[PDB]
């Protein structure tokens, strides 16, 4: 069902923002907390762009597919969810930038 | 500190009822999945169920649906297996883990688990050896609807303790694990690669993801790690 397929991409997203926001409040203490060396810093900020990076790969794969799936079924209300589901990963990316924005700061 | 604590194990006859409970501490419980994996005295892994934040959604491993209910209660920390019509292939160690992060699938906390009496999609290789500083590699075959989509997770496990998770996301190495310790995904398949081998090393691997076909996770059916 194309409702179905919207609700669960809503969802996913959901899971994947919760992801991305638990892993914020860790990196919080994280970083407040360690030596922060050069070596640290460097490893770390590698660290944290490879984390989001499989956030990022995530969502993008939940919004291509609900897309996908939308459009097949559409050849058998559904552009209004193609866009509410454009509109969930371009905030979901819009949050991944801004956790990546803070924790140079916080290493810095 | 991040813990979960199991209580509730016991001895049940085939056909009764137990209820299990883990005690969360240390996390926001109420903002993460929460899960329960097994393992039979001598076997292996098998992941039995996850549950969302609040109760949203629940997985469920296929032979316990009708049978088992995961169940939370964020007021108390508190995750639930509720286990009725029991069968003598559900005795085993329960163990209450945190799913984080949950879009991969990943076990990153693991509790001492609950003993319970009641009186294969993933394929890897049963042993692999070499000598310590050298390095080994650990394959974990599967299919398109496994490893092929989803998101693959290592865990070590050593004698008498609680599985550990190495890699999750395919690659991304758990903070605090070794960076000798690599895992790399191809097509269907995922391999695990310990170089720098050490004495400690010497456990049980195992690999795992979610199956879109199974609706639930997979684990390998581990391989032990000899250092010579």
């Amino acid at each position: 069902s194309y409702q179905d397929v919207c609700r669960k991409a809503k969802e996913k997203l959901d899971k994947i923002e919760m992801d991305a926001k638990n892993y914020e409040t860790n990196l919080k203490e994280q970083a407040n907390n360690a030596d922060k060396t050069e070596e640290y810093r460097k490893k770390k900020k590698i660290a944290i762009e490879a984390f989001l990076k499989k956030i990022e790969e995530a969502a993008d794969k939940v919004a291509r597919e609900a897309k996908q799936r939308l459009d097949e079924l559409e050849k058998k209300e559904l552009e209004k969810c193609k866009e509410e589901v454009e509109k969930r990963a371009r905030e979901l990316r819009r949050r991944i930038r801004e956790i990546l924005e803070r924790a140079k700061k916080w290493l810095d | 500190e991040v813990q979960l604590v199991e209580s509730g194990g016991g001895l049940v006859q085939p056909g009764g009822s137990l209820r299990l409970s883990c005690a969360a501490s240390g996390f926001t419980f109420n903002t993460y999945w929460m899960s329960w994996v097994r393992q039979a005295p001598g076997k292996g892994l098998e992941w039995v169920a996850n549950i969302q934040q609040d109760g949203s959604e629940k997985d469920y491993l296929n032979s316990v649906r009708g049978r088992f209910t995961i169940s939370r209660d964020n007021a108390k920390k508190s995750l639930y297996l509720q286990m009725n019509s029991l069968r003598a292939e559900d005795t085993a160690v329960y163990y209450c883990a945190r799913d984080n992060p949950a879009s991969a699938v990943a076990f990153d906390v693991w509790g001492q688990g609950a003993m319970v009496t009641v009186s294969s999609a993933l394929t890897q290789p049963p042993s692999v050896s070499e000598a310590p500083r050298r390095r080994v590699t650990i394959y974990c075959s599967g299919s398109s609807s496994n490893i092929g989509n989803n998101a693959v997770s290592w865990y070590q496990q050593l004698p008498g303790k609680s599985p550990k998770l190495l890699i999750y996301f395919d690659d991304l190495v758990t903070s605090g694990v070794s960076d000798r310790f690599s895992g790399s995904k191809s097509g269907t398949s995922a391999s695990l690669a310990i170089s720098g081998l050490q004495s400690e090393d010497e456990a049980d691997y195992y690999c795992a993801a979610w199956d879109d076909r199974l609706n639930g996770v997979v684990f390998g059916g581990g391989t032990k790690l000899t250092v010579l």
